[PDB]
Parts: structure tokens; sequence; C-alpha cells
């Protein structure tokens, strides 16, 4: 249960960082990794908590 | 923050998992103990049984 609740802090964690990355391709503040890199972090992290 | 954030991640189930192992040696080596132990108990057997 540690690493399945882990990886859904992870999972929503990375969500809310991906929402953030996309207000800033709206307002074009800076660069970085696209939202489709963060967004597969999330689903890498969401299966994990199905593993655990 | 992603890189401290998942460099702790790497230590932190790289941890839990050392614990685990420690942890399952300990019960191994815990059976052990708890089959000598009744070893023992049917080995003072057959010396009582022999000076009987």
């Amino acid at each position: 249960l540690n690493g399945s609740w882990v990886a859904l802090l992870q999972t929503r964690n990375t969500l809310n960082r991906a929402g953030i990355r996309y207000m800033m391709d709206q307002n074009n503040i800076g660069s970085g990794s696209t939202v489709a890199e963060l967004m597969e972090s999330a689903s890498i992290s969401l299966k994990q908590a199905e593993k655990n | 923050t992603q890189g401290y954030q998942d460099g702790f991640e790497k230590q932190y189930v790289a941890y839990m998992e050392q614990n685990d192992r420690l942890h399952d040696i300990a019960v191994s080596d815990n059976n052990a103990s708890y089959s000598q132990a009744m070893w023992i108990l049917v080995g003072v057997m057959i010396v009582v049984l022999a000076v009987i």
C-alpha cells in the first residue's frame, strides 16, 4: 500500500504540474518539457499504483 | 524540483525494498531457530527414553 499510495501522489502531483505546463503555452512563459511528456509520466505512475 | 523529488523516490523505494530483504532474512533465519528449537525437543526425548 505504500508504493500504491505513493504512486497515486506521484500521479496526482504530476497531473497538477501538467496543467501548469499547459498554462505556460497560453501565456507564453519560458519553455521546457511539453505536456505530452508530463502526461506520460502520470500514466506510468498511474499504472504503477495498480501494480503495487 | 522534479529532479530532487524523483531523486529521493529512487532511494525511498530502494530503502523500503531493503527493509523487506532484511526483514525476510530475519523471518527466514527465525524459521531456522523455530525448527532447531523443535529438533531439540525431540532430541531430548532420545536421551530421556535412552535413560529410562
